[PDB]
């Protein structure tokens, strides 16, 4: 992904300010939530069988956090996305067998996540430059498919 | 389709925007010709520079749409009626723009509703949007 | 949706498919499988191997709800009913897979029905899969 | 892409047979007819109000030849396929903005025309070949994007 200094600044200033740990989980509580057919995936953290029950649901929380830190991950391998999740790529691939299209919405809630967040700090550029990457990661972690 | 606690949800949240619908509106649109910059070529005779007035008064158009589509919940089919012939046949737009526009609808919402924008009303309003897009390119098939 | 061309062009085509509905459903079934992996994992019980009699089974099963969809093209909601719990409730699908059978399905269609697989009669069979589709995932949204 | 020396046999050797002039236009011409939306983006071809038409328009089977072509080049650069479309990159992202999903679209269309044409002789290990290429093909044309 290319990204301008401007890109880049505007990304970066705002991701510093983020929240590792709640951030995280919230991602992806929301994605369960909003698009119920991931659950299938999460089978085993027991009950997310309402909001309450997986927005709280510490399982999530705490897998919510590596996801956060996979894109941290990315933004400084914005050059090399590709090595930077050619290991998660199989796994969610050829392993798990997630559909890209999931990866996608993923990204889309993040960006919901950040903008509930920040408000009025996530300007219209800001979302297009962090569409930008979420556009990468996405691809990148679908590379073991095409 | 969308149950009582959605219809619920989307009314709730629309009150919350309020007089704001407008504006809210116009935010979106700006928000998805910068993210998404293929739904450009749909506004060529558009000035679609920041502080527009196109964009502005279109904002209103599109928010005003959005809130008859609640208004008749019940009967978004018959209601929005109109926007679907506009759209599906006379400026053909492509289905998947009608996804961007959502997404960049619902960012701006958490932006600036932040209590009322909890998980549960997130999918109500997703599930809400998703109904609108379909209505609208209900002419497709 | 399915206008009166597309309606008779859907009943005149699965007139055609006739008796052959049931291996035409389990050869779409099939094709999917291959050219789309990642449905599979919807069907870890089932022994997908070729001639698999599970997979012929549930071709039939397929086609039988695609010809009651057919045969109460105007009320599909209503008469889908039960199969859009079991899909989006009970079974969870992702909606994307819909897609996949479609296109599988008109490519089985296609593959037998040279005559008849004309491209208005393709538009019209893709409206109705769409259909069929937006109603097996109404519990979504 | 990949591709193992039986999903290469099966695709070149259907591919020999294909007829360049007829199912190039084909495949255009469905597109534009099952996906309306698809003609904004030809206008200047006249009279696509109705199938007949455009499945008659000569501008259609015209350009749908280049589009054959364009998948011939890329069953010869399998391994390039990035390299081959990068012009057609270019062309279709920054110049037209078409969106990816409608390149997956004609893809498709591609494959039923094949079906159609070939009937019981496109056995589904041949689709699962040609959907494998159809998706690297659409994936590298989309490239100038991510
Ligand atoms: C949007 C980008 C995504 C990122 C960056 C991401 C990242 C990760 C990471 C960091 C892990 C843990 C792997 C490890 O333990 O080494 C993981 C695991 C997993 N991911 Fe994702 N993921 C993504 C999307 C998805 C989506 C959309 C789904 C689909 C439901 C999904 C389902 C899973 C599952 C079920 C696991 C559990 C495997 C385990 O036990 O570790 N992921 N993912
Ligand atoms: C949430 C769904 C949408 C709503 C409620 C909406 C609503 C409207 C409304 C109210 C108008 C004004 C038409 C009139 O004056 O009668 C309109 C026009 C139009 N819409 Fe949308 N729209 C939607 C989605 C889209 C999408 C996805 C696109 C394409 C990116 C789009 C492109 C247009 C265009 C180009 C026009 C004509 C603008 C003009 O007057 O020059 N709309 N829409
Ligand atoms: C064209 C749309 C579809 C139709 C008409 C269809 C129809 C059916 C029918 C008739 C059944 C039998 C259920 C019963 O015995 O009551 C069923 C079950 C099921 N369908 Fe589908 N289906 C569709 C799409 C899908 C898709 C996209 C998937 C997922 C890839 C899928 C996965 C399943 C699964 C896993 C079951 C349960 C199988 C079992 O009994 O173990 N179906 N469907
Ligand atoms: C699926 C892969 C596709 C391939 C391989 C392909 C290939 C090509 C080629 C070979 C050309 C002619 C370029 C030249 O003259 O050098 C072209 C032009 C064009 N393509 Fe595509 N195309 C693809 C998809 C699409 C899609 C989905 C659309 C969207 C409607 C599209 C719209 C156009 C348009 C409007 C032109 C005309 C530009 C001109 O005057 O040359 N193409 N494409």
């Amino acid at each position: 992904v290319h990204l301008t200094p401007e890109e880049k600044s505007a990304v970066t200033a705002l991701w510093g300010k983020v929240n590792v740990d709640e951030v995280g989980g919230e991602a992806l509580g929301r994605l369960l939530v909003v698009y119920p057919w991931t659950q299938r995936f999460f089978e085993s953290f027991g009950d997310l069988s309402t909001p309450d029950a997986v927005m709280g649901n510490p399982k999530v929380k705490a897998h919510g956090k590596k996801v956060l830190g996979a894109f941290s991950d990315g933004l400084a391998h914005l050059d090399n996305l590709k090595g930077t999740f050619a290991t998660l790529s199989e796994l969610h691939c050829d392993k798990l067998h997630v559909d890209p299209e999931n990866f996608r919405l993923l990204g889309n809630v993040l960006v919901c996540v950040l903008a509930h967040h920040f408000g009025k700090e996530f300007t219209p550029p800001v979302q297009a430059a962090y569409q930008k990457v979420v556009a990468g990661v996405a691809n990148a972690l679908a590379h073991k498919y095409h | 389709v969308l149950s009582p606690a959605d219809k619920t949800n989307v009314k709730a949240a629309w009150g919350k925007v309020g007089a704001h619908a407008g504006e809210y509106g116009a935010e979106a649109l700006e928000r998805m010709f910068l993210s998404f910059p293929t739904t450009k070529t749909y506004f060529p005779h558009f000035d679609l520079s920041h502080g527009s007035a196109q964009v502005k008064g279109h904002g209103k158009k599109v928010a005003d749409a959005l809130t008859n589509a609640v208004a008749h919940v019940d009967d978004m089919p018959n209601a929005l009626s109109a926007l679907s012939d506009l759209h599906a046949h006379k400026l053909r737009v492509d289905p998947w723009n009608f996804k961007l526009l959502s997404h960049c609808l619902l960012v701006t919402l958490a932006a600036h509703l932040p209590a009322e924008f909890t998980p549960a009303v997130h999918a109500s309003l997703d599930k809400f949007l998703a109904s609108v897009s379909t209505v609208l390119t209900s002419k497709y098939r």
